[PDB]
DNA sequence: TCAGATTCCATTCGAATCCATTCGAAAATGATTACATTCGAATCCATTCGAAGATTCCATTTGAGCCTGCTCGAGCAGGCTCAAATGGAATCTTCGAATGGATTCGAATGTAATCATTTTCG
DNA sequence: CGAAAATGATTACATTCGAATCCATTCGAAGATTCCATTTGAGCCTGCTCGAGCAGGCTCAAATGGAATCTTCGAATGGATTCGAATGTAATCATTTTCGAATGGATTCGAATGGAATCTGATG
């Protein structure tokens, strides 16, 4: 239970940087689904490439190339 | 006391201004320790990786919460409600 | 240079009774082209992220892992993996 | 052949000098990398082609059309995430 | 007539318009330009389909609003959402 | 000649969308996003017929401009 | 040397030596494809950075930072349209 | 290696006053990177369309034009021409 | 009109940037080949241009019925406030695992000639 | 169904290149100890959403003109495509030198604290 640690003040937080006014009680666990999502595609590629470098611990490229590969491209950790 | 709405307004613009990360760092940790033991058991991490993983979903969450807010305007309500993130996930092709 | 030979021939496998027009064996030639290229690609940048020089079935093979879906990459890898081991033993 | 050695249809030279024609800088390839891209283009090809074929014999036809391999391809989850292209005539 | 439209494969635009539409349109880039058949053909085939997708996504934010009726709006939150606009 | 899609074409692109009802004022904008997505295809085809000192557009041209705005097409050579 | 034959700050030949590592097969570079990449480069960078600099004397800041980047390319629409990464410490841009 | 030296040099010509980070420094590089591999493959693609072995600055000028939007390309390609200009007069 | 929130002016300082030195790494210079591109001809395809015609789409008006927009009251769900509990951060301490660089060294790819298919075009 | 110009396949090195062992160092993981800031319920209230009934708008269908698309035919020509030859120039050795990367050190510009003056909001 490990998603719980997503807390609604931390998602209230992050809903009123994208302008949004007022929530309804429901978006919570929505959002804890989509980030689940999200995270689960970008680990399994990061993974994939560590393995393919016969190591055993993930690093900061590992995850921008994982990233750049889902079109999400990041500036400030590499590249 | 404050009508609602006005403290709602305060804080968008208090978190529109700044540039910090809006998650605590253990808890997401956690979870993305917990996620990659399906994939591989007894692997190690950097902390650049878990604050790039920070980062990049930080940025994901809020350009859909973006989205979301023009659903619920179209429908003509202020309210998000999760048929707006369905919405705007399935126009993404998601 | 084209597929339609290999096409042809993997279709008198899989359904013996059945053709195909020209207007679907060039669309399936452009999947195959498609593909090739995605795979290839792939390949070369996995070797240039580890500073090597030689392109290896290890490099095709986290190709396909990081390019197709899960339960298409399994029998995938599956199917080179055999006709790898194949090849070596002959 | 290196084909019928490792088992296939599809061919392995033509394959390998098609993989070294992409390579970048002085890069080598190896001969399995050639077998195992052969493996997963005909394992690809075959079961486009087959779900294609049951949509057509489904429609009590002989052949193949681009209708059929449209119908094939979005009617499949996999191979709709795979493939994204736009059909003609299907 | 949704029916009727969604289970052909046909052009549902004449190809006469299309085409002087396509070369107007190509002789901001360069004067005096030619096309193949084939060309111009490709140019409608994609059209059509990204028409056809783009009404897909304009029925679903119709929907959204309790409506059946599709209207300008629908439009624009569709192409917002997709990047367009 | 943007008026040389009519109408009629218009609603049955829609219905293939699966559109019950339509709206008078969708046409103007169906003519206007049809206008820009051409645009941003035909400028590319024609960089790449003039990287090849060219003054015929062809087929591949289109395809692979189309692949680079990420329409990809199958059926006219690539 | 060859940045100062064309009149720039970026390397020409670095780029050019990159450049032939980047190529497919057996491929040459010619001497003045390394010219025209490292104009192209320079005149992104300076642009970039004279908006950001302007943002940085916005609010009064000498040095900048990853938001003024934000800003600046943000409010571009062809800086928008080219750059669509993530900017790690840019936040948004406020607008409610 | 690095871009520091170059986009420092670049800066001091820009606005002669002003600084720079070391965060904004590794975006500003992550992005010269980003911009240079994204050239170098579409003039890449563009050689082997037209069946050619080397890449000239007639590919950089089709690269650019197809990357770059609207004016920044126009520009772009203006500065690039003038530098081959100097550079081979 | 009064309690909160927001922005600004003073002070110090410590985290950070800009400047100064040595150096192996790489760039520029100078011939030398070959390798690839360019410049004339010479077919030879393939686009534009014109003409015609029954037809088959498109255009306009009317009208009815269906759909959407508006007003209004009810309730219900979300926001704001506050007091208590909890768990993150942060600052060391130690250790226990694992990259990454050298030095052999054994594995494997490319090049050269000669076939022996083999695929591509009638 | 036939012919023949590409083009894999075989034998044999030469030599890169990719593996196997070892050694150190980073660095990542596991413990520990607080203050204290953040989260959690709970209560109270208000404004926002929603449903129903009207009222107005406006879409679809049909019929009758009428108009312009579609296919075929055929010259005319121009513009891609191939074939040699002739240059233009990029890559390859061999030196020599300059430059850029890592290491240190002196300002100094951002970053807490501490009030003070307005600005704004809400109930009277």
């Amino acid at each position: 239970d490990n998603i719980q640690g997503i807390t609604k003040p931390a998602i209230r937080r992050l809903a009123r940087r994208g302008g949004v006014k007022r929530i309804s009680g429901l978006i919570y666990e929505e959002t804890r689904g989509v980030l689940k999502v999200f995270l689960e595609n970008v680990i399994r590629d990061a993974v994939t490439y560590t393995e393919h470098a016969k190591r055993k611990t993930v690093t900061a490229m590992d995850v921008v190339y994982a990233l750049k590969r889902q079109g999400r491209t990041l500036y400030g950790f590499g590249g | 006391r404050y009508r609602p709405g006005t403290v709602a307004l305060r804080e968008i613009r208090r978190y529109q201004k700044s540039t910090e990360l809006l998650i605590r760092k253990l808890p997401f940790q956690r979870l993305v320790r917990e996620i990659a033991q399906d994939f591989k058991t007894d692997l190690r991490f950097q902390s650049s990786a878990v604050m790039a993983l920070q980062e990049a979903s930080e940025a994901y969450l809020v350009g859909l919460f973006e989205d979301t807010n023009l659903c619920a305007i179209h429908a003509k309500r202020v309210t998000i409600m999760p048929k707006d993130i369905q919405l705007a996930r399935r126009i993404r092709g998601e | 240079e084209s597929y339609s030979i290999y096409v042809y021939k993997v279709l008198k496998q899989v359904h013996p009774d059945t053709g195909i027009s020209s207007k679907a064996m060039g669309i399936m030639n452009s999947f195959v082209n498609d593909i090739f290229e995605r795979i290839a690609g792939e390949a070369s940048r996995l070797a240039h992220y580890n500073k090597r020089s030689t392109i290896t079935s290890r490099e095709i093979q986290t190709a396909v892992r990081l390019l197709l879906p899960g339960e298409l990459a399994k029998h995938a890898v599956s199917e080179g993996t055999k006709a790898v081991t194949k090849y070596t033993s002959a | 052949s290196r084909s019928q050695r490792a088992g296939l249809q599809f061919p392995v030279g033509r394959i390998h000098r098609h993989l070294k024609s992409r390579t970048t800088s002085h890069g080598r390839v190896g001969a399995t990398a050639a077998v195992y891209s052969a493996a997963i283009l005909e394992y690809l090809t075959a079961e486009v082609l087959e779900l294609a074929g049951n949509a057509s014999k489904d429609l009590k036809v002989k052949r193949i059309t681009p209708r059929h391999l449209q119908l094939a391809i979005r009617g499949d989850e996999e191979l709709d995430s795979l493939i994204k292209a736009t059909i003609a005539g299907g």
